[PDB]
């Protein structure tokens, strides 16, 4: 129940890293 | 025109070094408070305040000496050479740490000063003051350590000295008796203080290898110095150079340089919010489950248990001559010691 | 149909991909990948440690009742020392584990990992036309890295002295340390301070001025590129205070009025300051420490007269007392 | 611009002039604590 | 003896012969 | 420790290894009476 | 479990050989 | 006048020649004969401690602090 | 010239010297002459504070020790039985100095400021290939014969002194080079970690003494070689011939021996004895453990059968191997081999039965004494940690030597970088 | 001995002239052939010195 929300928000950022990187705004 | 339009204007004249109503604050206090901080750490003792020798005259060398905080009996006295303790007497008031106080406040006026005076002058080049509000994270750090503090404390004498030794023994303090390490605070302080170093380094190396004018000879004339540069690199080829390096870029240069002045200021200003609240003895030191843990099981053993009693160690052996007016006695049997566990 | 080897050759040197990867890059990725992975799963779930080899473990695992401020990977046992230790050197996998292998492992891999990613750096800055030395800047967080992950272990003598992987493995390894070589009176931390704090203040005070100065900027942009005019607006006057007071100072310091220095200034000032920190604990791995003043002043009656130094060789005893379990008598120690 | 005129009492003057006599006396001080004897 | 005037001499040997090109034209 | 005929020279050698130090020095003075090239 | 011994040596030695005839080929 | 010929003049020389060294001289003579121990209350270099006991003086009180370390400087404390 | 053309300051003025080529030598034989300078002059001071009756790591001298390992001065046991050729050698590099001076001077001031137009032979240019391989080759055969040099001085003329003979190291004559390339080149095939650090393992002077026959001969070998070649199309294709990428490849290879040069001083007690310089930092560890189990067993009685209160035992310990070993934070070195140690070991490692009664008095007196003088040191110059009070000036030679070289190898390493950057921006330059 | 003593200050104070006669004799152009033929004869004095001064060293 704290491990779990440990990991849980570790595995939210790294969905951050992966939209923020290939889904990008296009430059206009 | 009146006087005091005569007294503005004569203020306000293109010269070598500005003087301006700040000026009036800054440059008297500013004096007194640096020149105070020197005479006192070349010539007065701390003998009868800590017990110790901490200026050149007595010997000393230039990492040991220090201007000394007051005795713990003297209160948050203001330590006024005409108050009720030195009694207009230069000697006493050297003898009893009055002058910190006095290089203290001094230096805290010069700071008002020096603040007021990044607003009037950007106010005559009629720029935007970020800078002006940039300077009041060291502000913020100055007053709530050297002043805020020891407020908090009983004494002005767990205020820290102005002096190199004197610092180095603030952190090792701290350490012991605040485990100020843990404290989240301080973690989101040194998150800001290297980011910035960070931005700084990269921002450097990235603008000097996408200068224009790499091959025929400058086509650039001016600065113009108060542009400071970014005429001076192409934008794009930086942001697709770091687009693939790193994933993510800026493309936008205001909110580059934007971002560069919120890091550090930020991390100022939370450190500050801790170090005010360790100035009522509330302290982070330890997570609870933790050491309900280790007392039902005492075969836990955590990097965590290590660094308390590590902490137990600095407190109980620095403690008699950091603090030798409580008058601790320590029997060596009651010290804390490695083989003894 | 353009003979594969060609079309492998050619998708791996474009650089017209999203990210890219170069021929650094193919030993970047599977060593970042093995680094990464055994550090979640270790930083999760690693069994506790015996890393003195007095068989006396230290837990270092969410999942064994820390939390992350809390948690580490706790680094091999003392008995293994330099001794290189892979998987097929252990007879089980349990006792693999058990004297802090996973450690290693990571170490390893991230080192290697980073060097490729310095290189990688070089080769596209080489491929885009670009100047080169954005690298240079950037083997100054590789030198600490080096020094606090492998210099400092060798000249210890075991891999058990490095740098744990964690929060308060950090912090404790800094308390430990401070403990026996007395490194705030070691001048070359003193640089790397100076450094970081300037760093910090450069950096403040660049971002205040520019952002103040620019009105705007603008670029036509296309349907997939940028424009032909990269155009901005800059205030480009200011009053005689500032050229007198600051300017006078940095043209004075760049030896040049130029301010193509001022960029060149901020990037040298914090790698310079962590280069010299950087040597400060490859040469304290070889014993040779910081300063210590002990009765620096004494009167004539032969009695010391304390300073504000001596406060700070007390918590020295203080940390290092508790530091040795290993015997009463620890006479003259490291190494 | 900025023109000389400038007689003996002038900013400038006053400001060199309040840095100048204290250092030089200190270094006065600092040099003959060398050569105390202890 | 006269092991100072050695020491002496010896270190203020070095303005000494830049002093002597300045006369005889070696370089100003 | 040095020859029994050779302790008059004792206090001498004592600032031979310091030689090449100054000759740094001796290479700026050289640039300061050429007034900088 | 020499067989994994075994299999990194040839894992390993793959990746930095695709390296070095990359960097030959230029 | 600007700092770029501030000591190519002659006044620099007709007077700054005799006054540093007089002030120079002063700042020496301030420590030699031992002005400063009485000035700022710095005690001698053997008159740390009295002969009487041999504990370090501490002011343990604020209005009284006055006397009490005349007391201490009485023994040679 | 003497005044600016080139585009360069004062402070880059040595850069006008490449196109200069009798100027080049002169500043490099001039400079030469500092370098033999310090040589003469340091020993010659070092000397004037050597007492010749306390052992010299305790006084710490750095250059003394070296003539010391060459069988000139010394005994059998690390003593030193006279100081004269110390004095010698002193002197006759202070005179060579005078002369590599005096022929710097001449060629920067009279000496001709092109050696091309008196002879092609002497002259050189950065572009013409055949001359400086040659000149390469040249430098290779004096450096081989050199080297040989040390392999002669084994050989024939007084030997040098080896540590692994009985006593406690005796200065011998060798007598049998290891030519058994099996043997020799084994060394670079071993792993660079720990049990073995692959140079650094080297314990016996046969086979220094072979390597050295090995390096002479491919040295001769190679300049004889260089002399009759002009480099090949793969060659010149992959690299500058420009001026400064020489220098460029120069500094960078300085910059990985002076790491390599580190890792052997701090380690080795082999080619380095430890009794000239101080001891070695796992051996004074290993000490601190082997003399206080003899010393407990004399007043008590054995307990390296006997556990302790840790769990494990109280002196002795099982490695991974099932080799019986010191315990104690001491376990971390088990692969340590030291001349006081060696017979005291048995197969199974350490044999209990031989710290009971094959102890000679020499070899306690050597453990004892060394464990009091561990590898410390402040700059301050005190030894100890920072807790300890000062009766003690002691930091070992070691700790001097390897921080010194190592902080210039890593400031060589970015001289190498930036030389190198500039090479290429040079070459980028003409290519076009 | 009492010659041993005379010469090896005599070494002394010709280096120390030496030293100081090469460069000013280098830098200038003037009359520079009767200064090589005195750089000349002085350095065979000193390599004369030298060997002699070595060899009273062992009748000490
Ligand atoms: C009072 C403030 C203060 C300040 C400002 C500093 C500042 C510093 N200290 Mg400290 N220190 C202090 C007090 C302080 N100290 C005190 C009181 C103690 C005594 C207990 C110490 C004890 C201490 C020690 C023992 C050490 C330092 C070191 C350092 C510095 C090294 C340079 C650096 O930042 O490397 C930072 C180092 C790095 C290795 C960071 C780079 C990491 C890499 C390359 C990671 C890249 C991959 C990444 C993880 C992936 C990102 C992915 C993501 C974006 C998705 C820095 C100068 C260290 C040093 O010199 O290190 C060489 C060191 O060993 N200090
Ligand atoms: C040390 C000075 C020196 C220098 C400056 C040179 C310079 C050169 N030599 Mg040469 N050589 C030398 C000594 C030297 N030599 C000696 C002593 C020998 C005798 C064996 C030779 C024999 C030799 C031959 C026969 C030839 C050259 C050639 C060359 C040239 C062309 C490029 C080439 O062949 O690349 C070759 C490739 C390399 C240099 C790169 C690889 C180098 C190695 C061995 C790396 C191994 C690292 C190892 C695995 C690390 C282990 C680490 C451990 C911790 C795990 C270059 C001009 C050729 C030429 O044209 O000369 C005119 C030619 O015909 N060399
Ligand atoms: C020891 C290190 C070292 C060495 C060996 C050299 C050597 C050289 N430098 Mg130099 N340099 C150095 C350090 C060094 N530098 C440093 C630290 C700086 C920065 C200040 C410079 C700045 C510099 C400049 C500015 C220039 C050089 C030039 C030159 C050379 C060109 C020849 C020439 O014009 O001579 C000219 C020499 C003279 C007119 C007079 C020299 C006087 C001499 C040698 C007297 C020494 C006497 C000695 C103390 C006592 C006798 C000892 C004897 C008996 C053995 C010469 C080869 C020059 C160059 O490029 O010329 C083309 C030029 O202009 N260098
Ligand atoms: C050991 C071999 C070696 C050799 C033969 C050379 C040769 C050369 N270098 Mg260097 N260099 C070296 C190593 C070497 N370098 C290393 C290890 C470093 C890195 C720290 C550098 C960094 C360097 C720079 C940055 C530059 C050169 C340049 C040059 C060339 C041209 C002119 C010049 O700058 O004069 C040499 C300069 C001087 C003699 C002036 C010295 C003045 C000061 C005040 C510096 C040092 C003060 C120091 C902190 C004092 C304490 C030292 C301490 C260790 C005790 C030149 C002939 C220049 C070049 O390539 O031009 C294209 C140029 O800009 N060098
Ligand atoms: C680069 C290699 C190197 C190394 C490894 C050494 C090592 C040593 N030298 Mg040394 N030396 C060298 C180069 C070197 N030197 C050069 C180039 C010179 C000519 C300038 C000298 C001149 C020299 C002198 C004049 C003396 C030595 C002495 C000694 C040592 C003898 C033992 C001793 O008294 O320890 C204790 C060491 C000392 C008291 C020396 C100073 C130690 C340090 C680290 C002071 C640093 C102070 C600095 C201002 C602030 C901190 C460091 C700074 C870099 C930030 C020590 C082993 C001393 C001796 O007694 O020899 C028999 C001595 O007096 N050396
Ligand atoms: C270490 C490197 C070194 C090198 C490569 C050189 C190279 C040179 N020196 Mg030398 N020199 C050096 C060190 C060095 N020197 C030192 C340490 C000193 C102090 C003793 C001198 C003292 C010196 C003097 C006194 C003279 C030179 C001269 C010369 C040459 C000048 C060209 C000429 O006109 O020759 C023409 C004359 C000759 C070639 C005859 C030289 C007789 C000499 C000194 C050496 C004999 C060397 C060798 C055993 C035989 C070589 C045979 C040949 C076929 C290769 C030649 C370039 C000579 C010269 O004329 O300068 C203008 C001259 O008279 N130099
Ligand atoms: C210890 C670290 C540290 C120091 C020493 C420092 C120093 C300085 N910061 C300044 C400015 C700034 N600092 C800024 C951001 C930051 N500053 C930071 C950290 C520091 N900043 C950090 C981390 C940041 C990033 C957020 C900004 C944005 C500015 C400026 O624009 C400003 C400047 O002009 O920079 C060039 C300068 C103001 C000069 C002036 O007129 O003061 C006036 C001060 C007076 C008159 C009194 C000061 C207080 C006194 C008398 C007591 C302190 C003790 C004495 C100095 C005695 C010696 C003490 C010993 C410990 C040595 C000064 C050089
Ligand atoms: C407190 C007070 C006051 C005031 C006072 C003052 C304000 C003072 C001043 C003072 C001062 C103001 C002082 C100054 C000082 C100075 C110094 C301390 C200096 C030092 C030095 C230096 C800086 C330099 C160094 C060097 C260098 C840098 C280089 C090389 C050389 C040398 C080493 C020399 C009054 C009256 C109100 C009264 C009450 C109290
Ligand atoms: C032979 C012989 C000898 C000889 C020796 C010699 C050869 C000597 C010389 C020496 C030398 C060779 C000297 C020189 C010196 C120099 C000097 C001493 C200088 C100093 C410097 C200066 C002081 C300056 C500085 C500066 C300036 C001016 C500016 C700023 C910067 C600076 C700081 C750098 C003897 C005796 C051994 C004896 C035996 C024999
Ligand atoms: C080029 C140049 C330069 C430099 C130069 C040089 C570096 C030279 C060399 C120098 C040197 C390198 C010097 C030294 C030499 C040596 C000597 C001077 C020695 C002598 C010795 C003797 C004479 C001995 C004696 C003796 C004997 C025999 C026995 C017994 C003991 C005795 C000690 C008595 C300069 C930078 C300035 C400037 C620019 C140019
Ligand atoms: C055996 C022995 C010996 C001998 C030794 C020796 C002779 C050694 C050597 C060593 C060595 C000889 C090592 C190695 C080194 C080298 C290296 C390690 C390097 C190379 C290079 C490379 C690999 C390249 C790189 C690169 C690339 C790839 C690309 C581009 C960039 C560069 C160019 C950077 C002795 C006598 C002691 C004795 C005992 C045994
Ligand atoms: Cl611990
Ligand atoms: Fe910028
Ligand atoms: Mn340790």
């Amino acid at each position: 129940m704290e491990t779990i929300t440990y990991v849980f928000i570790f595995a939210c950022i790294i969905a951050l890293f992966f939209f923020a990187i290939f889904f990008r705004e296009p430059p206009r | 025109r009146g006087w005091f339009d005569i007294l503005d204007d004569w203020l306000k004249r293109d010269r070598f070094v500005f003087v301006g109503w700040s000026g009036i604050l800054l440059f008297p206090c500013a004096y007194l408070a640096l020149g105070g901080w020197l005479t006192g750490t070349t010539f007065v003792t701390s003998w009868y305040t800590h017990g110790l020798a901490s200026s050149y005259l007595e010997g000393c060398n230039f990492l040991t000496v220090a201007v000394s905080t007051p005795a713990n009996s003297m209160g948050h006295s203001l330590l006024l050479l005409w108050g009720p303790e030195a009694q207009g007497d230069f000697t006493r008031w050297c003898q009893l740490g009055g002058l910190w106080t006095f290089i203290a406040l001094h230096g805290a006026f010069g700071l008002i000063g020096f603040m007021l005076r990044q607003f009037e002058i950007a106010r005559l080049v009629g720029v935007r003051p970020y800078n002006a509000i940039a300077f009041s994270a060291p502000i913020a750090v100055f007053v709530s350590v050297f002043l805020i503090y020891p407020l908090g404390q009983s004494s002005w004498f767990f205020a820290p000295s102005f002096g190199v030794a004197a610092i180095f023994r603030f952190l090792l303090f701290f350490q012991g008796f605040h485990n100020w390490t843990l404290n989240p605070f301080h973690m989101m302080g040194v998150a800001g203080v290297l980011g910035g170093a960070l931005l700084c380094a990269i921002h450097g190396a990235t603008v000097e290898n996408t200068l224009f004018q790499d091959g025929e000879g400058a086509s650039t004339f001016r600065a113009f110095n108060p542009t400071q540069a970014e005429e001076t690199y192409s934008m794009v080829t930086a942001n697709r150079f770091w687009s693939q390096i790193f994933g993510i870029a800026f493309s936008n240069k205001r909110w580059l340089h934007f971002f560069m002045l919120f890091v550090p200021v930020t991390g100022l200003w939370m450190s500050a919010i801790g170090v005010v609240g360790l100035a009522l003895n509330l302290r982070s030191y330890d997570f609870i489950s933790q050491e309900i843990r280790a007392a039902e099981d005492p075969e836990f053993e955590t990097f965590y248990t290590k660094n308390l009693l590590l902490n137990e160690g600095i407190r109980a052996w620095m403690a008699p001559q950091d603090q030798p007016h409580e008058n601790f006695v320590f029997p060596e049997e009651v010290l804390p010691r490695g083989n003894a566990l | 149909s353009a003979n594969l080897w060609e079309r492998f050759c050619n998708w791996v040197t474009s650089t017209d991909n999203r990210l890219y990867v170069g021929w650094f890059g193919v030993i970047m990725i599977p060593t970042l990948l093995a680094a990464t992975i055994c550090f979640v799963i270790a930083f999760i779930a690693a069994p506790p440690v015996d890393i003195d080899g007095i068989r006396e473990p230290v837990s270092g695992s969410l999942l064994y009742g820390n939390n992350i401020i809390t948690g580490a990977v706790v680094p091999s046992s003392n008995a293994i020392g330099l001794h290189f230790y892979p998987i097929w050197e252990a007879a089980s996998l349990d006792e693999w584990l058990y004297n802090g292998g996973p450690y290693q492992l990571i170490i390893f891999h991230f080192l290697l990992g980073a060097s490729c990613y310095m290189g990688r750096q070089w080769e596209l800055s080489y491929r885009l036309g670009m100047r080169p030395w954005i690298c240079v800047a950037y083997s100054a967080p590789l030198a600490s890295a080096f020094a606090v992950f492998l210099i400092y272990p060798i000249g210890q003598g075991s891999f058990s002295d490095g740098m744990p992987l964690g929060i308060s493995g950090t912090f404790n390894f800094m308390i430990v340390f401070q403990a026996e070589h007395n490194i705030l009176m070691h001048p070359f931390h003193q640089l790397g301070v100076a450094g970081v704090f300037g760093g910090a203040l450069f950096c403040a005070m660049h971002g205040s001025l520019v952002t103040s100065s620019l009105i705007r900027e603008t670029t036509e942009t296309e349907s997939a590129n940028y424009g032909y005019k990269f155009g901005q607006e800059e205030e480009t006057y200011n009053i005689v205070a500032a050229h007198g007071y600051f300017g006078r100072l940095i043209f004075q310091y760049a030896s040049f009025n130029n301010s193509r220095s001022l960029h060149f200034f901020l990037a040298a000032w914090p790698v310079v300051g962590v280069w010299f920190t950087a040597l400060g604990i490859s040469t304290m791995a070889f014993n040779l420490n910081g300063f210590n003043f002990n009765h620096s002043v004494i009167d004539a009656k032969g009695n010391v007269i304390n300073t504000w130094a001596d406060i700070i060789n007390r918590a020295n005893l203080g940390m290092e007392v508790m530091h040795e379990r290993n015997a009463h008598n620890f006479p003259l120690d490291l190494a | 611009q900025e023109p000389v005129s400038y007689p003996i009492f002038t900013v400038r003057w006053v400001a060199v002039h309040t840095l100048a006599v204290p250092t030089i006396f200190f270094l006065g001080a600092i040099a003959a604590m060398q050569f105390i004897q202890r | 003896i006269a092991q100072l005037t050695m020491i002496a001499m010896i270190g203020i040997a070095g303005p000494m012969i830049i002093f002597l090109l300045a006369v005889r034209r070696g370089n100003l | 420790k040095l020859p029994e005929a050779y302790a008059i020279f004792d206090p001498l050698v004592d600032v031979l290894p310091v030689i090449p130090v100054l000759f740094l020095a001796l290479a700026f003075v050289w640039q300061a009476a050429v007034g900088f090239r | 479990m020499e067989t994994l011994k075994i299999t990194v040596y040839i894992v390993v030695t793959f990746f930095v050989l695709l390296f070095v005839f990359g960097f030959l080929s230029g | 006048r600007p700092f770029s010929d501030i000591i190519t003049s002659v006044r620099y020389w007709v007077i700054h020649s005799i006054t540093i060294p007089a002030l120079f001289i002063a700042g020496w003579l301030f420590v030699s004969t031992g002005l400063a121990y009485d000035v700022f209350g710095t005690p001698r270099p053997d008159s740390y401690y009295a002969q009487e006991q041999r504990s370090i003086p501490l002011v343990t009180d604020r209005f009284e602090a006055k006397q009490q370390v005349e007391t201490f400087l009485e023994q040679l404390k | 010239r003497d005044q600016e053309s080139s585009g360069f300051a004062w402070w880059a003025g040595n850069a006008r010297l490449i196109n200069l080529s009798g100027k080049l030598l002169g500043a490099h034989v001039a400079h030469a002459g500092l370098i033999v300078f310090w040589a003469g002059a340091m020993t010659l001071f070092e000397l004037a504070h050597f007492i010749p009756e306390k052992p010299m790591y305790e006084q710490g001298l750095i250059l003394i020790p070296h003539i010391a390992t060459l069988g000139w001065g010394v005994g059998p046991g690390g003593e030193v039985v006279d100081t004269f050729p110390f004095f010698v050698v002193g002197v006759v590099h202070l005179i060579s100095s005078a002369v590599l001076g005096f022929g710097g001077v001449y060629h920067a001031i009279r000496g001709p400021e092109t050696l091309e137009e008196y002879s092609s032979f002497f002259g050189y240019d950065w572009k013409d290939k055949n001359k400086m391989t040659t000149i390469l080759g040249f430098h290779l055969i004096v450096l081989g014969i050199g080297a040989l040099l040390l392999v002669a001085k084994a050989m024939f003329f007084g030997g040098l002194y080896d540590t692994w003979a009985p006593g406690g190291g005796d200065v011998r004559v060798i007598t049998n080079p290891t030519l058994d390339p099996r043997v020799i080149f084994g060394y670079l095939l071993k792993s660079p970690f720990g049990g073995e650090g692959w140079i650094v393992s080297v314990n016996n002077l046969e086979d220094v003494v072979g390597g050295h026959i090995w390096i002479g001969l491919i040295c001769i070998a190679g300049g004889i070689w260089h002399i009759l070649t002009t480099p090949f199309g793969w060659a010149r294709r992959a690299f500058i011939w420009s001026g400064e990428a020489y220098l460029s490849y120069s500094l960078g290879a300085l910059s990985m021996m002076g790491f390599i040069a580190t890792c052997f001083v701090w380690f080795n007690n082999t080619v380095y004895p430890s009794e000239f310089y101080g001891p070695t930092g796992p051996e004074a560890s290993q000490a601190q453990a082997m003399t206080f189990l003899i010393r407990d067993q004399k007043l008590g009685a054995n307990v390296g059968s006997a556990q302790g209160p840790t769990g494990l035992g109280k002196y002795l310990m099982r490695s991974p191997t099932g080799e019986i070993i010191f315990g104690g934070e001491t376990m971390r070195f088990w692969d340590f081999r030291g001349p006081w140690l060696e017979p005291l070991r048995g197969p199974n490692g350490l044999d209990l039965n031989k710290i009971k009664n094959d102890i000679q008095p020499w070899q306690e007196r050597r453990a004892a004494e060394y464990m009091t003088h561990a590898p410390l040191g402040s700059l301050n110059s005190v030894g100890g940690v920072a807790t300890e009070i000062n009766s003690v000036n002691f930091v070992s030679p070691r700790s001097w030597l390897a921080t010194s070289h190592f902080v210039l190898a890593f400031f060589f390493l970015v001289g190498h970088l930036w030389h190198a950057g500039r090479a290429r921006a040079a070459a980028a330059g003409f290519e076009k | 001995t009492i010659l041993f003593q005379l010469a090896l200050a005599a070494l002394v104070i010709l280096s120390f002239v030496m030293v100081i006669g090469v460069p000013v004799a280098y830098a200038s152009p003037q009359d520079w052939d009767r200064s090589k033929q005195l750089i000349f004869l002085g350095s065979g004095l000193w390599i004369a010195l030298v060997l002699v001064v070595g060899v009273l060293n062992f009748f000490v």
